[PDB]
């Protein structure tokens, strides 16, 4: 049971960190459109 | 809820601050917290982020070098280190539990940095 | 000019849709974690 | 500062339908999720629906029973709940995120009770 | 600077893996995707991968292909299963906000 | 029922791809992972994989290993690259939330110079 509980949290902390990288992502992509529109 | 900004001011080209990120009474500990700052009549942009376990920053290209981001969990604050400050660098910058402008439904006041001679 | 838009248009909407799609799985994730805690 | 609304008192086995909406705040944009609280337990998702509508997620204790939909022309975003089960009373709450751990404000709720008392 | 490979005729519910060979200046550190051109259509976005090898896919291929890199070796992959009639196209890969002008000859890709 | 094969020895800096083959039951639809015994250490996650293709992958290894599956034969890999001696451990693979009753004998991976 120990086990498998310190493998849920590792993981849940690995999407958690995606999360953020991938929301960075997005925010990264949203300027780079907001960019281009405007070099129109 | 309410995230307050703070540290912001006047700095000739080159100088430094230290933005503050707060929320009395409300722990962040477990919040992504992003740095936006908005210039005026530009676009709000996305400057810096920290994840929650503080495990991943990330830092927009042009800020890359001089900015760095950090929390300390027993303030209760997340800092945004500002050096070589430039006058491009010049908006109100903000503070946010997300690092997608998009995610974002309350922006604070935000703090007024200001840069030039 | 035109193609790029949709381009970075169409690939920021699924950058959008893999967040909803992980922040679920950790949702559920986080839930299954609890459950283990309770079993302990 | 999303409001939930709807639910109330059903039979077991009847159905109700939440509505979710935010006056003035176009939710275009945003995920929406669905949580729900029992008595004395622990918030558990519901289901939730991306921006563009082209996702819904459902927790497996529901799936078959329970839809989830948007409207942007009025601004809300519903779920019907059918053949609804004692087990499914809670207080249920809206969120623009599907992950609990992102929301930084619950509503008051809106209470689901399933009963045969009234 | 780039070299796409891999494409062909295939059955409905078959198999292709493409293959695009970069220049390092193109690749390395960079988000590579691949992108698609069907018939008398405008050249759309498909998928994404990053240097640390997160990924996102359009809806219409999301959980059918899989995009990979190799860094060492600056070539990026699409491994596409269960192809249907729609997904014939030119299939093009490149750095991945895609730059006018900056495109390879392709890889047709039919399927009936 | 699972049956990890593809490791072995290797120097630092090498490369290893390891493979799982699952049962069908334990693989069809459901997320599939690594998972790595250092040492004298416990077991850990590694990364896992959803059934269709989302990653995530632990922190010490993320951005040198890529996890991939192959949803026609029920089987999972993982693509280690830029291996470093700390990723010496035997590894094994199962389904995300691992099935307490069935491991497999796992592949014994080690790096050293």
């Amino acid at each position: 049971l120990e086990e498998e509980l310190k493998q849920l949290e590792e993981e849940l902390q690995a999407i958690e960190e995606q999360l953020a990288q991938l929301q960075w992502k997005a925010q990264a992509r949203k300027e780079k459109l907001a960019q281009l529109k405007e070099k129109l | 809820v309410q995230l307050q900004e703070s540290g912001g001011g006047l700095v000739q080209p080159g100088g430094s601050l230290r933005l503050s990120c707060a929320a009395p009474g409300f722990r962040l500990d477990n919040y992504v917290i992003g740095w936006f700052r908005q210039a005026p009549g530009k676009e709000r942009e996305g400057v810096s982020c920290i994840s929650s376990s503080a495990g991943s920053t990330y830092y927009a290209d042009s800020v890359k070098g001089r900015f760095t981001i950090s929390r300390d969990n027993a303030k209760n604050t997340v800092y945004l280190q500002m050096n070589s400050l430039k006058p491009e660098d010049t908006a109100v910058y903000y503070c946010a539990t997300a690092c997608y402008s998009s995610y974002v439904t309350y922006w604070g006041q935000g703090t007024q940095v200001t840069v030039s001679s």
